[PDB]
């Protein structure tokens, strides 16, 4: 995230961070104890990913990290890399073991299809995690955060030369400096809605990061909760 | 009395379906319950989602 803040512990206690070949290499978000959202291009199907849950500050130890193996990854159907890297860029990894909820280690909520696309609507959410700060700069070591404005998607559209689809949306400031970032991808666009914060976007991609008239593309989730349901479901 | 789930979401906090004659029902996300006024959603578990259950209290001095 270039232009955030800080977090402070427990801010963000759906936020997770994968780490990989590369540590802290992309974000997600706690479904359920069991399950993960993350953006697609993170991950592929047996490459060895951890996820560490409850995280604040990736080298030190705060004794509230939880740390879990994946067993399944679970790429949305429609994802394929090789005719477009971030089209329908949203993946599932299941947990080995289960989390233990807490106050640093708690699910976002998913609304329906309509609410989730009401919540996105509404116009600012926010955005999360430890990637760079700056473009092609240092990650983060504490976790970043940046409340981001949605961008209409005309404008969005007028601003690339790159092909905007339906499953995506954007979102940003005109002016640059303040995105989401490489590493940060994966991550939550979350909406709070008097007092509780729903998923409405997955941080995907972008044209550079920060800079004037770019803004970051997220995977609209509303368009994908039938399927979280449907797969991350316990009962 | 006018009531209804296409103005103001029916006042429900969270989600609304519009019943017969111009009531709506409230409803809340997995982890909620409708609160005793039949529109606000309250916690039915201890770490329902979307959350926050940390104190955010900070404050900025010169
Ligand atoms: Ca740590």
């Amino acid at each position: 995230v270039v232009g955030g803040e800080d977090a402070k512990p427990g801010q963000f206690p759906w936020q997770v961070v994968l780490n990989g070949k590369v540590d802290a290499f992309c974000g997600g978000s706690i479904v359920n104890e069991k399950w993960i959202v993350t953006a697609a291009h993170c991950v592929e199907t047996g490459v060895k990913i951890t996820v560490v849950a409850g995280e604040h500050n990736i080298e030190e130890t705060e004794h509230t990290e939880q740390k879990r193996n994946v067993i399944r990854i679970i790429p949305h159907h429609n994802y394929n890399a090789a005719i477009n890297k971030y089209n329908h860029d949203i993946a599932l990894l299941e947990l080995d073991e289960p989390l233990v909820l807490n106050s640093y280690v708690t699910p976002i909520c998913i609304a329906d299809k309509e609410y989730t696309n009401i919540f996105l609507k509404f116009g600012s959410g926010y955005v999360s995690g430890w990637g760079r700060v700056f473009h092609q700069g240092q990650s983060a070591l504490v976790l970043q955060y940046l409340r981001v404005p949605l961008v209409d998607r005309a404008t969005c559209l007028r601003s690339t030369k790159f092909t905007i689809y339906n499953n995506m949306f954007c979102a940003g400031f005109h002016e640059g400096g303040r995105d989401s970032c490489q590493g940060d991808s994966g991550g939550p666009h979350v909406t709070e809605v008097e007092g509780t914060s729903f998923l409405t976007g997955i941080i995907s991609w972008g044209e550079e990061c920060a800079m004037k008239g770019k803004y970051g593309i997220y995977t609209k989730v509303s368009r994908y909760v039938n399927w979280i349901k449907e797969k991350t479901k316990l009962t | 009395m006018d009531v209804t789930c296409n103005i103001k979401n029916g006042r429900c906090e969270q989600f609304c379906k519009n019943s017969a004659d111009n009531k709506v029902v409230c409803s809340c996300t997995e982890g909620y319950r409708l609160a005793e006024n039949q529109k606000s959603c309250e916690p039915a578990v201890p770490f329902p989602c979307g959350r926050v259950s940390v104190s955010q209290t900070s404050k900025l001095t010169r």
